[PDB]
Parts: structure tokens; C-alpha cells; sequence
RNA sequence: AAGUUAAGGGAGUGAAGACGAUCAGAUACCGUCGUAAUCUUAACCAUAAACUAUGCCGACUAGGUGUUGGAUGAAAGUGCUUCCUUCAGUACCUUAUGAGAAAUCAAAGUCUUUGGGUUCU
RNA sequence: UCUGGUGCCAGCAGCCGCGGUAAUUCCAGCUCCAAUAGCGUAUAUUAAAAUUGUUGCAGUUAAAACGCUCGUAGUUGAAU
């Protein structure tokens, strides 16, 4: 759109300097304006678009002199369907304004999932790559990689949050109060984020590293 | 039960308060009652004065920049 | 990961820290990069560098300057470590 | 009491950067000035603005007023600290060291010819 | 009392590693500690390390990589059948292309792999990642 | 170099203050009868020259900050911005500069330089959110924490960090062009001494 | 839920303390849980103080002190407002 | 600790009991008396918020300030005191890509990356 | 958030609950939903239950470390 950035990165990825988004994971840039997210996924030149769903909407009340006083929190998932996945979460008085709030939110907390095999590998990874944990609360979740007919075994969050992140095949089980939806959503969450963390072998070799997007545009950034 | 709904900028007090706001009341006879309808809008920073003339507003104090 | 036809199928390859190997994720942002510039046996630094990453973990802990030190001594560029 | 709210000072505190070479010490030839160039629809409010701005006239003969930018008094503070003294302290004839400060530079093998403990 | 070695040094071993600490030492060693570090050492997990004498239970200091997840042992060391590797494998590695299950077989010390390739059972020891 | 130490030498940067801080220990040479801990003034020389050619590597000079809290070393970080291209804070720093892209200060630099970590602390907490390499210059009780570059000096006196500005930036121009070795800098320090 | 970490009185490595009694209300209280206060006072003020200072002999004169050693227990003590009710956080802040 | 049996002892305190007050009532809180008991010797009883509400043995993991008892090496003393190490006991402070539902915790850490030994519930 | 009747009654409802004139829950009419030559109810039993735990639970404050020590049977024991 026409709009104004803020940041460095902002204006980096207004012009066409950055080619693909998996240029700032590398760095462990943040991310500070939805725009990014919405110029690198559009339904023009991007295979696969993004999704919303708006998962839960719960009332909580403060309780002042004079009463009650209530209002609403939203939680969204968003999804690729194909390596990305996110979740957020906004309160406010309206129930539009909170849905609105929690789409902006969960944009910017988009990651990258890595895909595996179950047995010999052939085209098309389809499953987690190795048992992955997750923690929230008192809820804790384990997703297993599954053979290639299978569909996903679990609650129909977790169904939802794996749809989401592009996995086909897997198992689980969890464990704790689950019927407290915030904190099995942020913990299927955390057991995904975790996949691009592990150090398998096939990771072993060392590589040189590249240059930063600050260094590498230097001078086109000081003409501003 | 009451719901209101807002956007923007309102003033209540004051002379201001009666010039720049615009108000009205109606009623609607449903099947099961009456509803009550309120409406106000504050104008564009539109209004004449009591010696009429285009007014601005009695909350500003804007500082001209020098000529250069 | 190459398949069985030897195709790259990870979307990209994290980096790891230059003092103990422990592969940066995407979102730690205690994580910084060091470039020390070269001198032409004149005193003068050319365009040339040499580059570190360091991870938050160890950051975080307080130990970058001794790692880092160890580091550069390694590369010729301290007397000590 | 006659405390000023923070639209009074606001205004008073831009009009003082904006013409200071204009302004004076006297109370009518402000209140003049602030009638030519702000807008201000009350004649009590302007009043009270222009009192403020006599006030904070007066004030910067003393010296420095924070929140207000006047430059002509920056340049000259800045030319009144960067003197440059005619010989510097930073060279001396001789060194005063302690024992261990000796003992240490001794051992480093690194020479002084002026370096006298004590 | 200590009941055990392996898993004072396996435990020492994961503690330091968890640390990003480049060398560890390990008190007591006996002949079963040299054999696991040996086929550590054969898949590329730690680097060298050393034997120290003195007159009594000798001590080690290794090398380490920064490459281990998880080494520890598994207390009664259960008689398995050549059959039943595979829900022992199933329950305890993280994936079936990587990691380790250790056991004591009547040819040596020898990982699930090469003991099915020889044809054999024994007892479980431990396992690393 | 012999005429830097000496000048080192002249002011008291040799000398520090107890509570040792132990992962300090490597640049203490000795503990005196009175109980003060003496800095080597060899490994600082060595850490200022590295710390130099880091700066020089930076591609603009205006991705830098120095960053200084307390009145005796306004005058120095001022100065040493002024020769170099940098920006300099010198005063009140405001808890969200690094990290509220809204603020009217946002500025995000590349490369960070603390006075003292222990009175800028709320500098160097920031540099953690926003992946900037911090560069300090610290004491024999100075936190260690979330720096990456420490030159041992005392912070203390104004002439110590007068002494050490001007031979950080003395060294960043000959790292340059400007002025080639064999003579030194014309201007003199009391440039950079407070009041 | 353990307002305090070590149970509102100084006791390690012991068994059993020896009690005393409140020097207001009689109460029995252990010694180590007992506040402590000791005090220096004059006989008198000082007005009267310098009156009898020119109705005595040997032109020389000081007035003795008293010293007192007192001890209270927790509701008897709190009630003369030797000790008052603090945040959280003071709570911890010794001397 | 209380309580039971026998012989002593028996000042102060004082379950019971008797009064005097307060109160709508007061078999209470306050006050004046006062029996058993409390102390010693010889026997029973076996229970307490008998509490760190945290069983016992072994290994690993972090910085600082104290303190009680030994030993080692060095300076001011007018064969003693201070300082530096090290062993054993005992507290506190800060911090935790450590843990917990949290309060909080140097263990209540090294746990879905779950198995060092063992008893009780 | 369809119509008529009843009005803390009659009744419904495994659980939370509904029923005083506006009853989305009672009694009926219409319309929709599920399985379908099959579909409900009662009792017993398995998974769900990592709420019996070898794999695999908890014991400061939620239920739960014997008042403390000794000690036989049992379980477990450095390196070569
Ligand atoms: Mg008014
Ligand atoms: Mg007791
Ligand atoms: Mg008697
Ligand atoms: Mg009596
Ligand atoms: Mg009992
Ligand atoms: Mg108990
Ligand atoms: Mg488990
Ligand atoms: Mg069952
Ligand atoms: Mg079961
Ligand atoms: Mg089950
Ligand atoms: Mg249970
Ligand atoms: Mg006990």
C-alpha cells in the first residue's frame, strides 16, 4: 500500500531489496509493521496465501465501585499452509476492534517450520522432523512424526494449528488442563517454534557467514 | 439496557457546547416497547457567532511563524 | 535434508554461535555479529574484515568478552587470550 | 490561586524562541506583540499569556532557562568552552608513581626515562 | 555409595555440555567408561581425551564439540531379545534416521544397528542422541 | 607506544577500587597494602587498538552511538562524536529509545559505546532487544554483562576519560587517511576535560 | 503461605529457647523472639535538672542516669507503637 | 507439658472453689483470697503446630559478605595479634536460555530430552 | 430469537440449568437436524484414566515424610 515505514527494514522492503522473507529470519532481525508480512504474501506473485480464524472470543470483568466492567479478548491463528504459522492475541471494549487487533498481533509473530520424514526420504517432507515438546502453563504437548497416510491424531486444536503450519502426518498426546484453550494454543505453538532449533547431524558442517541487510545496503539507506 | 456509540471528538460543557453540537431525540414503536433515539454530532469547526461571524473554537492558541 | 533425488527441501540453514555451536533461531535477539577490520602493514585499514556471531545464551551469561578473546587470539590478532 | 495552565505556558514559551529580538522587559509593548502575532479570541487570555512572557524575559537575563532554545546563547556558551589553553597540563617534567605501579611497569619491559616514585 | 560409574560420568558429561564448557573431567573411570567414550567417539560426538595415572581409579578429561543433546544410562540393565529392539527404539530414540540405543552383547559393546547386522541380543546399557 | 603510557601515566588511569568482580580478574595485575587493584596498562592499550578497528570497520559513521550519564564526561563524548561522525546522548537517555519505534527519538545505530555500564544500564538492557554489539569501558567492579568489548580503565576520573576519548579517537583517524603516523594529533586534550 | 522466611524470630541449630516475660503485660515470650529495647534516661528534666544543681553542695555536680533493659511481646509492643506494619518489600529491609 | 502411684517438700505461681466488680444477662475477660499441681527420690504413661509442616546415603551445577573451630605461609609485635590460603560447621545478599499453579526455591535444579540406591505415606 | 396454550403450577432436565405474560428448554402445530430397516432405555464391563502409574503419578502450603535413633529378613554395593 501507500504507506509510510519507520523502521530500516521497513524501508528496505518497500523498495525491492529483499527477495525473500527467509533473508531476515537468518539474521534474527524483529519485525516491527504488519506491511512486511503483507508484502511478502500476496495473492498476486505468492503461491500460497495466508489465512485467518478467529479461534476463541472470552469475557473478563474488572469489578469497580459502580459494578462490573467487562470486556473481550480474541485469539487468531494464522496460517500458510506451507512452512509459517502464527498466533495472537488482543483485548479491548469491542469485539471488532479486539478481532482486529489480534489479526495485526499475529502477523508479527510469523516463524519458519521445518518438515521431515518418516523412514526413507522422497519428495514432498510431510511430518515433524523429530519429537518436538511444548510448554505453557500447567499444559504440556509432544507431537511424534506418523507414517504418510495418516492425518493428524489430536484435538481439534491441534488439528487446527498443525493445518495451519503445513504438517500432514503426526501423533500426540498432551498432558494438564487443557480445556484452557489460551494455553494449549501458545503451547502447540512453542513446540513448533522449536523445530529450527535442534542440531541434527545432517547440520554438523560449518558454513561462512553472509552479510547483514544493514551492512549490505549501507549507502543506499544513508542517501535518505 | 443502553449502548452507546462513539468516533472522534465531543465537547459537553460550556457556551462552546451549545454551538458547535448539533442534537436530536425520536422514538420507535416496536412490538414489545418503545426505543429511544439520541444523536449529536459536533460540526466541522463550523459556526457563526452570537455577532455573527465564522468562529473557530474557545480551546486554541496558535503561534505565526515569522516571515523569512 | 536431500531427499532420495538430492534436492535441498530445509527452506533455509540458521547460523550457530562461533563459540560453542548452538545453532541461533529465528527469534533470539540477543545475538550479535563482530566485523574487525585489516590493516595494509601501513596502518591503514583496507576494504578486508573478519567476522564472529555470538549467541544470547552465552551473552547473557557474561562470558562474550573471554570467548571472544580466545577467538581473536586464535586469528593472529591478540598476543593473548 | 493563580497557578497557569499548560496552554498559557505552551503558547507563552513559543512565542519567546520564535521573536526574541522583538521582545522587551515592559508589560504594554508585549501585550502589543502578542496581539500581532498569535490568535487568541479573549482579551483575559492574552493577557495572561503576555504576563507569562514578560515573566520568562526576565528570567533569562539570570542565565539559562530550561525548555527554551534561543541559539544566539548557544554559539555563545559553546565559542566561551572551547578556549584553547595556551600550554597543556597533560605534560609534565616528571612522573609520580606508586612502588607497585613501578614494580608492574618495570616488569612489562616497557621505558620511562622521568619516572620517580615518592 | 556409589552403585554405579557410568552414570556419574554420563551425568557429569550432559551437565558440562549443557554449558558450552570445551573440556570436562571425570573421576572415576573403569574399562565399561573407556568402551562408551570409544564409540562416542566412532560417530563423530566428542573429540579426543585423555587417561590420567595415578595409583588408584584413574581420571579422564575430554574434549567436547558442542554436539550432544542427551547421554545417559538405564539402571536395570534389562535382558532384551533380538526381536524386541524395535519397541525399545520406538519408546526411547527421537527418530528413526538418528541417535543411539547401547547395548552389552556377548561379541562387545555395540549400538541396535550393528547388533541386528550380527544377529545377536544382550543387555541395555544406555543411549545418546 | 611508549608516549601513550606515559600519558596514561599522568592521569590515574592505572589505578581502580576494590571489590574485584572476578570476571575482571585477567586485567588486575596486583593488589596494593591500601587495598586498591592496579590495571596492567598493557592489555588496555592492546583492547583500545582493537576496539578502534572494530569502529573503523563501521560502513557510515552516523551508525553510532556513545552514550554517557554522568556531568563529569559530557564534554568528552560531545567531542569525540564532534571528530568522528557519530551521535552522542549525554545526558538523560529515555527508557525506550531502542525499542518504541513510535517515540520521537527511535534512532536504532549499529554499534554502541557506554561510558560505564553500571550507571548506563538501562542502555545496555535495550541493546539486547534489538541485536547491537555493545562496546564498554570498565572498571575493576564493572557488571560484565551483555558487553562484548571491555577496556579496563577507571571511570572515575574526568581526566582518565578525557584521556581515553581522545586516544580512541586519535586512533580511529589514523586508522583513517586524515593524518598519517609519525606525527601526532594537533589538537590537545583539555578538549575534553569537563569544566 | 509463609509470610516470613524464617518464621518471625532468629533461631538456628537449636532445639528449645528459654521464654522471659513482657515488661508491660506479663506475657510469657522466647528470648529470641522478644524486641529489645535498653534505655539512658535522666532523673528528671531540665528545668528541674539545673534547679537542683544550685541547691546542692560541691559545686560540681552530675546527675546519675537509669538504665532499664526492657522487653515486649508482639501484640503488647505494637500496640505502643515501638514497632509499626510495613509494605512488602520493607518488610526485608534489616537495620 | 499435662496426668496416675508412694514417701518427702511446700516460699512464689495457681485448673477447681468462694467472693467483689462490669453488663440487659456474665457460670468470662479485671480485682481480693485460695485446693490440687508445679520441686526431689523410686515407678508408670508414650502423646504435641514432637515444624525446616521439606526421610536417609552418593555425584554435578554461581558470584559476593560474614561468623564458630583447627592447620599452612607471610607483616606490624613492647614465640602474641592482623593478613593470605585450605578443611569442617552455620547464616545472609544478588542472579539464574533452571524449576514451579503461584507464593517462592542454591534445592523445591540437573524430568515427555521421563530409570544413581533405598524405606514410609 | 416461528406461531398457540400454561403461569414456580403442570412438567422438563445424565450435568450446568428452564418454568411469575417475550418460556429459543413444559404441552401442541409447522419447519429443520442426526442415524436409518432400524432407533431409544436399564444394569455390568473396557478405553477415555499418566484418576493405581514396571513403561508412567503425587507427598513445603492442594490428600500424604513415622517424634528420633539402633536393628534382623529383604533390596542394592569402588577399581584391578
Ligand atoms: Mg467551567
Ligand atoms: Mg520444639
Ligand atoms: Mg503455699
Ligand atoms: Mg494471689
Ligand atoms: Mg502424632
Ligand atoms: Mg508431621
Ligand atoms: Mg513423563
Ligand atoms: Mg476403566
Ligand atoms: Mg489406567
Ligand atoms: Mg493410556
Ligand atoms: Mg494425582
Ligand atoms: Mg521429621
Amino acid at each position: 500500500k501507500n504507506w509510510v515505514p519507520v523502521t530500516k527494514l521497513g524501508r528496505l522492503v518497500k523498495e525491492g531489496k529483499i527477495v525473500s522473507i527467509e533473508e531476515i529470519y537468518l539474521h534474527s532481525l524483529p519485525i516491527k509493521e504488519y506491511q512486511i508480512i503483507d508484502y511478502f504474501f500476496q495473492p498476486n506473485e505468492c503461491s500460497h496465501p495466508l489465512k485467518d480464524d478467529v479461534v476463541k472470543i472470552m469475557p473478563v470483568q474488572k469489578q469497580t465501585r459502580a459494578g462490573q466492567r467487562t470486556r473481550f479478548k480474541a485469539f487468531v491463528a494464522i496460517g500458510d499452509g506451507n512452512g509459517h504459522c502464527g498466533l495472537g492475541v488482543k483485548c479491548a471494549k469491542e469485539v471488532a476492534t479486539a478481532i482486529r487487533g489480534a489479526i495485526i498481533s499475529a502477523k508479527l509473530s510469523l516463524i519458519p517450520v521445518r518438515r521431515g520424514y518418516w523412514g526413507n526420504k522422497i519428495g514432498d517432507p510431510h511430518t515433524v522432523p523429530m519429537k518436538v515438546s511444548g510448554k505453557c502453563g500447567s499444559v504440556r504437548i509432544r507431537l511424534v512424526p506418523a507414517p504418510r497416510g495418516t492425518q493428524i491424531v489430536g484435538a481439534p486444536t491441534t488439528k487446527k494449528m498443525l493445518n495451519f503450519a503445513g504438517i500432514k502426518d503426526c501423533f500426540s498426546s498432551s498432558c494438564g488442563k487443557t480445556k484452557t484453550k489460551g494455553n494449549f494454543l501458545r503451547a502447540i505453538f512453542n513446540a513448533l517454534s522449536k523445530t529450527y532449533g535442534y542440531l541434527t547431524p545432517d547440520l554438523w558442517k560449518v558454513t561462512n557467514f553472509d552479510k547483514s541487510p544493514y551492512e549490505e545496503w549501507s549507502d543506499f539507506l544513508e542517501t535518505y | 439496557k443502553s449502548m452507546k456509540f462513539r468516533d472522534g471528538y465531543l465537547i459537553s460543557t460550556g457556551e462552546p457546547s451549545k454551538r458547535f453540537v448539533n442534537t436530536a431525540t425520536r422514538s420507535a414503536q416496536l412490538k414489545q416497547g418503545v426505543l429511544g433515539i439520541k444523536v449529536k454530532i459536533m460540526l466541522p469547526t463550523a459556526i457563526d457567532t452570537r455577532t455573527g461571524l465564522t468562529s473557530i473554537l474557545p480551546d486554541n492558541i496558535s503561534v505565526l511563524e515569522p516571515k523569512t | 535434508m536431500f531427499n532420495d533425488q538430492k534436492v535441498l527441501v530445509d527452506i533455509y540453514i540458521p547460523r550457530k554461535c562461533s563459540a560453542t555451536s548452538r545453532l541461533i533461531p529465528a527469534k533470539e535477539h540477543g545475538a550479535v555479529q563482530i566485523n574487525v577490520g585489516m590493516v595494509d602493514a601501513n596502518g591503514v585499514y583496507n576494504g578486508k574484515t573478519e567476522t564472529f556471531a555470538i549467541s544470547g545464551h552465552v551473552r547473557q551469561n557474561g562470558e562474550s568478552d573471554a570467548c571472544l578473546n580466545r577467538l581473536m587470539y586464535e586469528k593472529k590478532l591478540l598476543s593473548f587470550q | 490561586g493563580r497557578v497557569r495552565t499548560k496552554t498559557i505556558k505552551r503558547a507563552a514559551r513559543q512565542i519567546v524562541e520564535k521573536y526574541y529580538a522583538k521582545l522587551t522587559l515592559d508589560f504594554q509593548i508585549n501585550k502589543k506583540i502578542t496581539e500581532e502575532v498569535a490568535i487568541i479570541p479573549s482579551k483575559r487570555m492574552k493577557n495572561k499569556v503576555a504576563g507569562f512572557v514578560t515573566h520568562l524575559m526576565k528570567r533569562i537575563q539570570k542565565g539559562p532557562v530550561r525548555g527554551i532554545s534561543l541559539k544566539l546563547q548557544e554559539e555563545e556558551r559553546e565559542r566561551r568552552l572551547d578556549f584553547v589553553p595556551e600550554k597543556s597540563q597533560i605534560d609534565v617534567s616528571v612522573i609520580y608513581v606508586e612502588p607497585d605501579t613501578l614494580r608492574m611497569i618495570k616488569s612489562l619491559g616497557i621505558n620511562i626515562s622521568n619516572m620517580k616514585v615518592h | 555409595v556409589r552403585m554405579s560409574v557410568l552414570a556419574d560420568c554420563l551425568k557429569t558429561i550432559n551437565n558440562a555440555e549443557k554449558r558450552g564448557r570445551r573440556q570436562v573431567l571425570i573421576r572415576p573411570s573403569s574399562k565399561v567408561v573407556i568402551k562408551f567414550l570409544q564409540y562416542m567417539q566412532k560417530k563423530g560426538y566428542i573429540g579426543s581425551f585423555e587417561i590420567v595415572d595415578d595409583h588408584r581409579s584413574g581420571k579422564i578429561v575430554v574434549n567436547l564439540l558442542g554436539r550432544i543433546n542427551k547421554c545417559a544410562v538405564i539402571s536395570p540393565r534389562y535382558d532384551v531379545k533380538l526381536d524386541e529392539i524395535e519397541k525399545i527404539i520406538t519408546s526411547i530414540l527421537p527418530s528413526r534416521l538418528f541417535g543411539h540405543l547401547i547395548l552389552t552383547t556377548p561379541y562387545g559393546i555395540m549400538d541396535h544397528e550393528e547388533a541386528r547386522r550380527k544377529h545377536t541380543g544382550g543387555k541395555v546399557l544406555g543411549f545418546f542422541f | 607506544k611508549e608516549e601513550s603510557i606515559a600519558k596514561m601515566l599522568i592521569c590515574k588511569v592505572h589505578i581502580g577500587t576494590k571489590n574485584l568482580e572476578n570476571k575482571m580478574k585477567r586485567y588486575v595485575y596486583t593488589r596494593a597494602k591500601d587495598g586498591v587493584h592496579i590495571i596492567n596498562l598493557a592489555k588496555t592499550y592492546e583492547k583500545l587498538q582493537l576496539a578502534a578497528r572494530i569502529i573503523v570497520a563501521i560502513s557510515n559513521p552516523a551508525d553510532v552511538v556513545v552514550v554517557s550519564a554522568r556531568p563529569f564526561g559530557s564534554r568528552a563524548v560531545l567531542k569525540f562524536a564532534q571528530y568522528t561522525g557519530a551521535q552522542a546522548i549525554a545526558g538523560r537517555w529515555t527508557p525506550g529509545m531502542l525499542t518504541n519505534q513510535i517515540i520521537q527519538k527511535f534512532t536504532e545505530p549499529r554499534l554502541l559505546i557506554v561510558t560505564d555500564p553500571r550507571t548506563d544500564a538501562q542502555s545496555v538492557k535495550e541493546s539486547a532487544y534489538a541485536n547491537i554489539p555493545v562496546i564498554a569501558l570498565c572498571d575493576s567492579d564493572s557488571p560484565l554483562e551483555h558487553v562484548d568489548i571491555a577496556i579496563p580503565c577507571n571511570n572515575k576520573g574526568k581526566e582518565s576519560i578525557a584521556l581515553m576519548y581522545w586516544l580512541l579517537a586519535q586512533e580511529v583517524l589514523y586508522l583513517k587517511g586524515v593524518i598519517p603516523r609519525s606525527e601526532p594529533w594537533n589538537v590537545m586534550v583539555d578538549m575534553f576535560l569537563w569544566r | 503461605p509463609k509470610k516470613r522466611r524464617n518464621g518471625g524470630r532468629s533461631k538456628h541449630n537449636r532445639g528449645h529457647v528459654n521464654p522471659l516475660r513482657c515488661s508491660n503485660c506479663g506475657r510469657c515470650v522466647p528470648k529470641d523472639k522478644a524486641i529489645k529495647r535498653f534505655n539512658i534516661r535522666n532523673i528528671v528534666d531540665t528545668s528541674a535538672q539545673r534547679d537542683i544543681k544550685e541547691a546542692s553542695v560541691y559545686s560540681t555536680f552530675q546527675l546519675p542516669k537509669l538504665y532499664i533493659k526492657q522487653c515486649y511481646c508482639v501484640s503488647c509492643a505494637i500496640h505502643s507503637r515501638f514497632v509499626r506494619v510495613r509494605s512488602r518489600e520493607q518488610r526485608r529491609v534489616r537495620k
